[PDB]
């Protein structure tokens, strides 16, 4: 149990996903997009969370926790689900229903 | 479980605990099916869920 | 949205 | 979170905690309004599962938080696990969250906004500090 009790936050950049491909290669896809590599890495227990960034003073949802490193490697990117590439889908489902 | 597919450089990032026979609690399938192949074998499932 | 009313301390 | 640090009570009123029946967080979230939560494809969410919003310290219970039901699940039907491509569901809560200075929403972007390389940007959860 190396769970939190209290909400945890990191900083870490958004690497291109041309470097990211210099660790996962093939794996990389355009639904995706990279962060950390740092000496900060999301790990179990965080996945379907928030990677958010500025944009206005606003913080806008860019990615998703969704995979990465099988032991949470702190110099390894992260790899999340790129938001502007699905936010249509949500627009037509939050629309529709 | 079925560690087949193992091993796996990447797992995803979920929270669904596996106690492994060593004593310790694998975060999910994913990496105790990693752990599995490691010890080659040697390492089970004692239950699912925190040690 | 994207203004929490609590400000993160990061 | 590997390497993470407490943040300060309430400062992401957006995240919130995907829990079983029973009390057990699975997998994090986003409010992205106030009936519909953002999460993974892979958190294989149902919904006999509950939406935990206004959370903070998991080990307290005098935080005043709420326990939303799922009323539907959305899957991107385009979602291949053999890749993990296109991992992203939509929650449509039954009961709608109320909003406050600790539960709100977060913005989406627009399918052209760009962000660039080297931009500083949070990710927040309570997952293991260490593996």
């Amino acid at each position: 149990a190396n769970t939190p009790d209290r909400l945890q936050q990191a900083s870490l950049p958004l690497l291109s996903n041309t470097n990211c491909k210099k660790y996962w290669g093939t794996k990389i896809k355009d639904a995706m997009i990279c962060a950390g590599a740092s000496g900060v890495s999301s790990c179990m227990g965080d996945s379907g969370g928030p990677l958010v960034c500025k944009k206005n003073g606003a913080w806008t949802l860019v990615g998703i926790v969704s995979w990465g490193s099988s032991t949470c490697s702190t110099s390894t990117p992260g790899v999340y689900a790129r938001v502007t590439a699905l936010v249509n889908w949500v627009q037509q489902t939050l629309a529709a229903n | 479980v079925d560690c087949s597919e193992y091993p796996k450089p990447a797992c995803t990032k979920e929270y669904r605990p596996l106690c492994g026979s060593d004593n310790k609690t694998y975060g999910n399938k994913c990496n105790f099916c990693n752990a599995v192949v490691e010890s080659n074998g040697t390492l089970t499932l004692s239950h699912f869920g925190k040690c | 949205c994207g203004v929490p009313a609590i400000q993160p301390v990061l | 979170i590997v390497n993470g640090e407490e943040a300060v009570p309430g400062s992401w009123p957006w995240q919130v905690s995907l829990q079983d029946k029973t009390g057990f967080h699975f997998c994090g979230g986003s409010l992205i309004n106030e009936n519909w939560v953002v999460t993974a494809a892979h958190c294989g969410v149902t919904t006999s599962d509950v939406v935990v919003a206004g959370e903070f310290d998991q080990g307290s219970s005098s935080e005043k938080i709420q326990k939303l039901k799922i009323a539907k699940v959305f899957k991107n039907s385009k979602y291949n696990s053999l890749t993990i491509n296109n991992d992203i569901t939509l929650l449509k809560l039954s009961t709608a969250a109320s909003f406050s200075q600790t539960v709100s929403a977060v913005c989406l972007p627009s399918a052209s906004d760009d962000f660039a390389a080297g931009t500083t940007c949070v990710t927040t959860g309570w997952g293991l500090t260490r593996y």
